[PDB]
């Protein structure tokens, strides 16, 4: 499913800091920056480089 | 480094209308002071530990104690009256 089924996203610390806690089209919004279009259905990509 | 035409010469610049004198001249942009903003706090809930960890765990021990050692029954050998 696109996005429809999950709430949010997040990567946090120690369960003590989320960092970037996002809903996910707000976290697919961070994909088009880097890959300049969407992955698939149910597919979510997280960029540390 | 070009090179003198001899047959067909010619001068230096000659004067040509100009860009209006002062609009090629700026103003030196006039700097007011300024102030980096607010009460600065001493400390930030950070959201990573500031120390070091360890990459491998080691195996701590404690001493303990046995117990009031006993006395036994042992089963006695036969006497050595050259048979043994």
């Amino acid at each position: 499913n696109a996005g429809t089924d999950i709430n949010y996203l997040s990567q946090r610390t120690a369960n003590f800091s989320d960092t970037r806690k996002l809903d996910p089209k707000t976290w697919a919004a961070q994909t088009r920056r880097r890959i300049a279009t969407d992955f698939p259905k149910g597919v979510y990509y997280c960029d540390n480089r | 480094m070009a090179l003198i035409n001899p047959q067909f010469p010619y001068a230096g610049p000659v004067p040509i209308p100009g860009p209006a004198p002062t609009e090629t001249m700026p103003l030196l942009n006039y700097r007011v002071e300024g102030r980096i903003a607010g009460i600065q706090q001493a400390r930030q809930f950070m959201p990573f530990l500031q120390g070091p960890h360890r990459e491998v765990a080691e195996q701590t021990y404690y001493a303990i104690g046995t117990g009031i050692q006993m006395g036994q029954t042992f089963n006695q050998p036969l006497i050595n009256t050259q048979e043994g």
